[PDB]
């Protein structure tokens, strides 16, 4: 009928201040990785935040907008040219070509 | 304001409590950190008979690690929002029985040795005067209040009930 | 002059009292001189602060009120109170920003579990920035009354507790990252597991 | 005799942030589709809101008004000339001819 | 505690002279009358769970005209 | 104003409640949105015997 | 002073014991300067509500008592050196033995 | 001058008081001068605003 006390510990007594054996290399100077979040829904809203997060201009010259699909979630590059190449390989069935004219992004149909 | 209790509360005399905040508390719209992660909330309660199995604490001061001293009005609530902190009720039936069983049974040995082993039934006096002490042990041990304890680790929660303005503190 | 609203003013005394009309209302002193040379001090003593004001008269001959501005009068005086410098030994925009920032780390790995297959209570997108969990529900468009109450939970089928929430449109933003979130709208409920970091 | 708690969940744990595989094409520049709602009751009230929603003038030159019937609910065109053609095929039994004189609608009996 | 005083009364009515009234069945029935009085001072509760759809009837007019953009 | 409850009410001591609004509440004639979809209503009750 | 000074003697020999293997309540680094015990928890990064209440204890399974604590960020600093520290966050508890000076 | 109906006016003080006849009714100050050169300031301090 008495009062149940607080919980009590118990175990192995591992030691806290433990050095490891693998020298994990923490980078100091991290660049910007062009990638595809699930938040930005369509292709236009993803390229509006690649141009904003890199100080470039977006010239979206398509009459309609496409949503993001499965194979878009594999682009992870610190280079804008290699990310625009991997993007245009995905949206090749709809005639979408994305290229960089050295200061801005161009979204035009394929010739 | 979610905090975890540090002082084990026992509802006998009414005193002072202290709980350490566990999660940082931001603004109305999250632009600023108001109460940091390791602040101390400070409260107090009052003595009473615990009819309901809950205790009522009024938390009324926080001192932050970033050097602040706020004086909010926060009644303590359950971790789901119910008013009052739940505790462990304990009516002390171990002590109420043992203080009055042992002396009422000593007067029952005198009555049994006098009803039989005696003329005729033969009422005794030591079974009467000691049953008077057993009636004192019921009256005295019926004046003891019940307790409810809250252990020293339980996750409490505080509902703030008036606005507090931190605008004269935060850097511009 | 405006002192702190926190402390009560005990006393005050200015030299040359008959050259200054000053009244107080519990923390504010409305000062005005009475003659051209009434320069003095005034000392205010509250419960924990002590002020030494040095009263001057700088504009006396003005006809147009812009001439007292250029002479250098002070319409209001307020005092700012810093915290102690031992706590200063212990900023980049707001902490809650519903957009995706350049220099924040996000975690897009969340599940949902519910009885009904296609419900209007299933969130559209759930993620977090390490400090706030951003539940987003702006694609379940049809029922106009579809806005839930979000709880949180430490295990899968433990007892849930309360969180602080702020909302921006159709995004429900939960103050803090949790292992489980519980989303309720009456008799129908949707759980939300954060998957473990592999 | 105790208290019934809140309802609890349970299921399969499908994942939320899911890209699809069909690139749904969202249009950007949407024109005006001439169609027939069930709200506008008669033929005159339907053509008063085609002229209003397209900046044209209505010259209704019939002595009486006709209600909308079953085969009217198949016109859906972004062209005013193809919608006035499909309308006059429906109301041919009553001698109703609807045409567009390049800036306005004409409702006159059939020659 | 009323059944603990009922074991003392049964062991004294029989197993005793004559019926033989006990005292431990009387002084402990006094504690059982304290447990009825104390546990009759507890109020009943009614709980409303944390998901239930409530509803609010506004009873006076509120004027938002000094807020809305013009 | 339809809202769904957030704090589990228990009638022992009398405290403070909070419910999150669930449906937007418009004007008398619907020209303006007055209370948006995710507002918090704030209330309080009193202790008593629930007859 | 939560930093490591040039002319203070530190003692980096502490253990931990708990039921669950990988918990968020295990401290990152525990040490002391002879006068204050510096519990540090700034590598259990994920749960934002992970901040405990620290008690202390004279034996391993004796009854614990209360200490005075001040905090600086994620470091919980306990006024005084003890044989055992008890770290609680509800139903889960982590003990902390100071190992004996050989 | 018409202040907000929400807040209560704590205090007010104008310089050169004997050149301005001003009365208040709970949020509104009816100002009128008394002579040709009575240019001054007036400071109103409510519970949360300052004019």
């Amino acid at each position: 009928c008495a009062t149940k006390p607080a919980p009590d510990f118990g175990g192995r007594w591992k030691h806290v201040n433990h050095f490891d054996e693998a020298p994990t290399e923490i980078p100091l100077y991290t660049s910007y990785t062009y990638q595809a979040t699930p938040m930005d829904g369509t292709l236009k809203t993803m390229l509006e935040r690649w141009a904003a997060d890199s100080n470039m201009q977006l010239s979206y010259n398509l009459p309609s907008d496409y949503t993001l699909i499965g194979p878009v979630s594999a682009i992870s590059t610190t280079s804008v040219q290699q990310a625009a190449t991997e993007l245009s390989a995905v949206y090749a069935a709809q005639g979408v070509s994305v290229s960089v004219s050295a200061n801005k992004l161009l979204v035009q149909p394929v010739p | 304001i979610r905090c975890i209790l540090e002082t084990r509360i026992i509802s006998d005399f009414g005193g002072y409590t202290s709980c350490i905040v566990t999660e940082p508390v931001y603004s109305i719209n999250g632009h600023n950190l108001l109460l940091p992660k390791g602040s101390k909330m400070l409260g107090q309660y009052s003595a009473g008979e615990p009819t309901s199995h809950r205790l009522q604490v009024v938390w009324d001061r926080v001192t932050t690690p970033t050097g602040l001293d706020v004086t909010l009005m926060g009644p303590g609530i359950d971790t789901l929002g119910s008013s009052g902190h739940p505790g462990n009720y304990n009516a002390h039936w171990g002590n109420k029985i043992a203080s009055a069983l042992f002396i009422s049974l000593l007067s029952d040995a005198f009555k049994y040795a006098a009803a039989e082993y005696g003329p005729e039934p033969f009422e005794s006096n030591t079974a009467r005067s000691m049953q008077q002490l057993a009636e004192q042990a019921v009256e005295k041990s019926g004046r003891r209040p019940a307790t409810l304890t809250i252990n020293q680790g339980t996750v409490l929660n505080v509902y703030v009930a008036k606005d507090v303005d931190f605008s004269a503190v935060l850097p511009k | 002059v405006e002192l702190s609203p926190n402390e009560k003013i005990l006393d005050y005394s200015t030299g040359f009292t008959g050259g200054w009309e000053l009244t107080r209302r519990e923390n504010v002193f409305y000062l005005k001189p009475k003659n051209v040379d009434v320069d003095t001090n005034m000392m205010i003593r509250t419960a924990t602060h002590s002020y030494i004001l040095e009263l001057k008269v700088v504009a006396t001959d003005w006809q147009r009120l812009e001439q007292a501005k250029q002479a250098g009068v002070q319409y209001k005086v307020v005092f700012t109170y810093p915290k102690d410098t031992s706590f200063n030994n212990v900023k980049n925009g707001p902490l809650l920003n519903a957009k995706i920032l350049k220099d924040r780390r996000y975690y897009y790995d969340y599940d949902y579990a519910t009885r009904t297959k296609k419900s209007w209570l299933i969130p559209s997108r759930v993620y977090d920035d390490g400090k706030f969990t951003y539940i987003n529900m702006d694609l379940t468009r049809f029922p106009t009354g579809n806005f839930p109450a979000v709880f949180a939970r430490e295990k899968e089928h433990a007892e849930d507790f309360l969180v602080n929430t702020t909302v921006e449109g159709n995004t429900l933003i939960v103050h803090g990252t949790y292992p489980f979130l519980v989303v309720r709208h009456g008799d129908n409920v949707v759980g939300l597991r954060r998957n473990k970091q592999k």
